[PDB]
RNA sequence: GCUCGCCGGAAGACCAAGGGUUCCUGUCCAACGUUAAUCGGGGCAGGGUGAGUCGACCCCUAAGGCGAGGCCGAAAGGCGUAGUCGAUGGGAAACAGGUUAAUAUUCCUGUACUUGGUGUUACUGCGAAGGGGGGACGGAGAAGGCUAUGUUGGCCGGGCGACGGUUGUCCCGGUUUAAGCGUGUAGGCUGGUUUUCCAGGCAAAUCCGGAAAAUCAAGGCUGAGGCGUGAUGACGAGGCACUACGGUGCUGAAGCAACAAAUGCCCUGCUUCCAGGAAAAGCCUCUAAGCAUCAGGUAACAUCAAAUCGUACCCCAAACCGACACAGGUGGUCAGGUAGAGAAUACCAAGGCGCUUGAGAGAACUCGGGUGAAGGAACUAGGCAAAAUGGUGCCGUAACUUCGGGAGAAGGCACGCUGAUAUGUAGGUGAGGUCCCUCGCGGAUGGAGCUGAAAUCAGUCGAAGAUACCAGCUGGCUGCAACUGUUUAUUAAAAACACAGCACUGUGCAAACACGAAAGUGGACGUAUACGGUGUGACGCCUGCCCGGUGCCGGAAGGUUAAUU
RNA sequence: AGGACCGAACCGACUAAUGUUGAAAAAUUAGCGGAUGACUUGUGGCUGGGGGUGAAAGGCCAAUCAAACCGGGAGAUAGCU
């Protein structure tokens, strides 16, 4: 079992796109910003303890941040994990 | 056999080639195999240390008997079969214990021919035997020059050595090169020649004959700048120099020899 | 035209990486004249 | 949007490398874009990369690297054993359809598959760092059996035509379906089984190897494709309806056969040749110590697990290497039609483009092309350049020659189209059906349909029938080099280098020789029919005289002569 | 069968014209040689500067080669300009 420190610092935001609301729509799927390091397995015993919803998988992906620029200055933004969690069709979050 | 090419084209004007029809045809006895890559002359510095070697044809190594230290336990020869990595044929000759090895092919073995190795062995060609059971006079290959340590002369095709007097504990032997020398009479000898004597007969025909055999040009040293090589240089063909090597040591008549410690065991140099 | 430079990450590592730096003493005063210059970037790695 | 032009073995599509947001959407036009720009690979903001099966990671090793101890070396360090790394190679498993503005073998639908852990059922000698097997391997060549794929016909849907004709032997379109699962075929390889013994396989072995008998011959292994199923499904020409006219909502026929056919598959096959063609693990199988109703193994049933990283986009290029949005360079895969030997070439399909300055004018001169009276190398250093030749079949072809050549020598004839021979021939393919069978994917026969050169005869049009593109100029004398190769990246390709062949000479193996203060290493796991050095340079006929000079080889009595004493 | 023949891909570079502040610090166009071999090409590796490598041109060793490049001795020395 994963502690529940761990559980509470793994899920960071939902992720609001046109492409989330038509995933959680259309394939009962939610889109979360994640810890780097939250694995599948971390994310969805989270996302079953701290919503309390049946998670049936869980999809990941890292976003590489963009480059930018603040007055001629070169920047970058972090890197990000992406998950999309699938529900077990009434779970409705 | 030795057969001319007809010359339906220029490189195969002048071919030679020696065909053996007893030669197996199919692959070699794997369990005897090994691998060894090619080193191209280079050593372990990276080095080239011998020029002129590169390319050629991959080549599996066959572990070859050299010692012949069954003793007492008849054998007879399988087959007869090429191997890549020296001038003579090989004989895979199976022991009545169920044991295969590998022996230099002497000549006239073929397939069906029983051998044996001991100091009781009989005086028959592929029979290896302590020379001091070996008569005077006899015509032996797979020489030893220390007891136990493997057959080390008279090994390349159609070779063979004379035993050409006995006296106490040492032998006198006639080599290929002419050379008379000493060996303790408690090294072993195969009796016979070295087989495929016709192996001198061949003629490569063309450079690309030697390029699969790993041999790459031979650039004369008086083709190049005196910056490369001590005949270098000149205005046109110019030679007027004592020839050397590479390295400027005379290469037209001068002795490299210096081995003391080996020297008591040459009778008389092949000179 | 074929020209000298020809990429390859994997070579670059291996011959001028961190690591490759690191295994040689002569390569290690090179990691120590630039970390004293005050480079911003010690080697290829990064 | 309609026309036009261009590429199409690419200028289309897709991988790997390399790049790194260039991808999609909105907004903006300062600078950047060789012009303008409302546009952009430009600015600014937001969005986008979804995996048990793809790849990495991982297991395994090659070259090579590092290397505990070790050996060696003023120091730094060199080499190297046991090991440990290292792919460009070996090792488990997924397909079809739908979907986004942008991802999909990753999402969804449907249908599969692999490995491993734990729990139950039955059976049970399991056990490795050891043994054996296997993995596991070259070049070339020939042919059969196939598939991809194409063509025609059939089927179904639509049409009846802007100007003579077009209800027919007319026209247009479509005619697609995977992995998996069952079958075990064309073909390839091999005799099988059962006992007993044995100096071999670092010990042992029921395994391997060897020997000896009995007994049986069809047993085993491998194998494309087809068939069935997967699939009552999906897809589907087209048609119906809306639009924010970009596309979506819904419905949906036929979905067959013959012929042709790969460079793909059977095939890591077969045949043949010499230059004689990785390794290790996964895997099978045998045991050691060890445990021995435990463990552990064999299949079945359930259940759990398959993490992590990559995934956008360019990729013969405006995104990679070239300072540039640069006529350059950059490995692999795909492979339609008509003609054609063809991946040449011409025109096209799918698909992609018109190359980021234009508008006029119609001088000299320059560049790239077309044609040219009469002459025809008179040009010039030189026929430089240009012009010309150019296909297939057949006829025919000299000196010389190493007997292979020279040779495509030279030179010449035929060639389109229509009809007949025969409404389509020779030939290929070969159904329905019948005869039979040791029983199927079956053997004999039969031939319908399909497909189809080439020739001859007769006629016929043009100036011209290898009509375009494409596609040898030829012969005579002579120098050099035997030949195919190599070379001055970027003014020299040659007569220069190499070469097979020849000779001399060194070298007895701890070889000579070479790299290395050394240890070592190459030479070579080679052994004088071998290896190094040197010169000469296929082959044929040959290779004369000189050892005084220099060098090398041998001698060693005599003179001279170092350190030492 | 063949360092065999003709000829694309592929590799090369014999001739000419163009270009020469180029489209290009070596190319383009038309022609040209090899094209189963001493062939060609990808990935990785090894050899290091009086050193390597060289079918040998003093060729090549990052647009640099009769002694690479970078830093140091170093403000070498310069009866010369
Ligand atoms: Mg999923
Ligand atoms: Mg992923
Ligand atoms: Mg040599
Ligand atoms: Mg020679
Ligand atoms: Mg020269
Ligand atoms: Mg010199
Ligand atoms: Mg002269
Ligand atoms: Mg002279
Ligand atoms: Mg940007
Ligand atoms: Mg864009
Ligand atoms: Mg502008
Ligand atoms: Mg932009
Ligand atoms: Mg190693
Ligand atoms: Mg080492
Ligand atoms: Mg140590
Ligand atoms: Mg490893
Ligand atoms: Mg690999
Ligand atoms: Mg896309
Ligand atoms: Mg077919
Ligand atoms: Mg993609
Ligand atoms: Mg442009
Ligand atoms: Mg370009
Ligand atoms: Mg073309
Ligand atoms: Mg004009
Ligand atoms: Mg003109
Ligand atoms: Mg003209
Ligand atoms: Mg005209
Ligand atoms: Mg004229
Ligand atoms: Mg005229
Ligand atoms: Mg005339
Ligand atoms: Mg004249
Ligand atoms: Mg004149
Ligand atoms: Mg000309
Ligand atoms: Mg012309
Ligand atoms: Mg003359
Ligand atoms: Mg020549
Ligand atoms: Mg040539
Ligand atoms: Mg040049
Ligand atoms: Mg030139
Ligand atoms: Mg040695
Ligand atoms: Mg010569
Ligand atoms: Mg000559
Ligand atoms: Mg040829
Ligand atoms: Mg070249
Ligand atoms: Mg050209
Ligand atoms: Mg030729
Ligand atoms: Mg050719
Ligand atoms: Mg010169
Ligand atoms: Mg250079
Ligand atoms: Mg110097
Ligand atoms: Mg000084
Ligand atoms: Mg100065």
């Amino acid at each position: 079992m994963i502690r529940e420190e761990r559980l509470l610092k793994v899920l960071r935001a939902p992720h609001v796109s046109e492409k989330a609301s038509t995933a959680m729509e259309k394939s009962n799927t939610i889109v979360l910003k994640v810890a780097k390091d939250a694995t599948k397995a971390e994310i969805k015993a989270a996302v079953q303890k701290l919503f309390e919803v049946e998670v049936e998988v869980v999809n990941t992906l890292v976003v590489k941040g963009k480059v930018k620029r603040h007055g001629q200055r070169i920047g970058r933004r972090s890197d990000w994990k992406k998950a999309y969690v699938t529900l077990k069709e009434g779970q409705n979050l | 056999a030795v057969v001319k090419c007809k010359p339906t084209s220029p490189g195969r004007r002048h071919v030679v080639k020696v065909v053996n029809p007893e030669l197996h045809k199919g692959k070699p006895f794997a369990p005897l195999l090994e691998k060894n890559s090619k080193s191209g002359g280079r050593n372990n510095n990276g080095r080239i240390t011998t020029r002129h070697i590169g390319g050629g044809h991959k080549q599996a190594y066959r572990i070859v008997d050299f010692k012949r230290n069954k003793d007492g336990i008849p054998a007879v020869v399988e087959r007869l079969e090429y191997d890549p990595n020296r001038s003579a044929n090989i004989a895979l000759v199976l022991y009545k214990d169920g044991e295969r090895r590998y022996i230099l092919a002497p000549k006239g073995l073929k397939a069906g021919d029983q051998i044996q190795s001991g100091v009781d062995a009989a005086i028959k060609p592929g029979n290896t035997l302590p020379m001091r059971n070996i008569p005077v006079g006899s015509t032996v290959h797979n020489v030893e020059m220390k007891p136990g340590k493997g057959g080390q002369l008279a090994r390349s095709a159609g070779t063979y050595v004379q035993i050409v007097a006995r006296d106490g504990a040492y032998v006198t032997l006639r080599l290929r090169s002419g050379e008379m020398r000493k060996v303790e009479a408690d090294c072993r000898a195969t009796l016979g020649e070295v087989g495929n004597a016709e192996h001198m007969l061949r003629v490569l025909g063309k450079a690309g004959a030697a390029r699969w055999r790993g041999v790459r040009p031979t650039v004369r040293g008086t083709a190049m700048n005196p910056v490369d090589h001590p005949h270098g240089g000149g205005e046109g063909r110019n030679f007027g120099k004592h020839p050397v090597t590479p390295w400027g040591v005379q290469t037209k008549g001068k002795k490299t020899r210096s081995n003391k410690r080996t020297d008591k065991f040459i009778v008389r140099r092949r000179s | 035209m074929k020209r000298t430079f020809q990429p390859s990450v994997l070579k670059r590592n291996r011959s001028h990486g961190f690591r490759a730096r690191m295994a040689t003493k002569n390569g290690r005063q090179v990691l120590a004249r630039r970390r004293a210059k005050g480079r911003a970037r010690l080697t290829v790695s990064k």
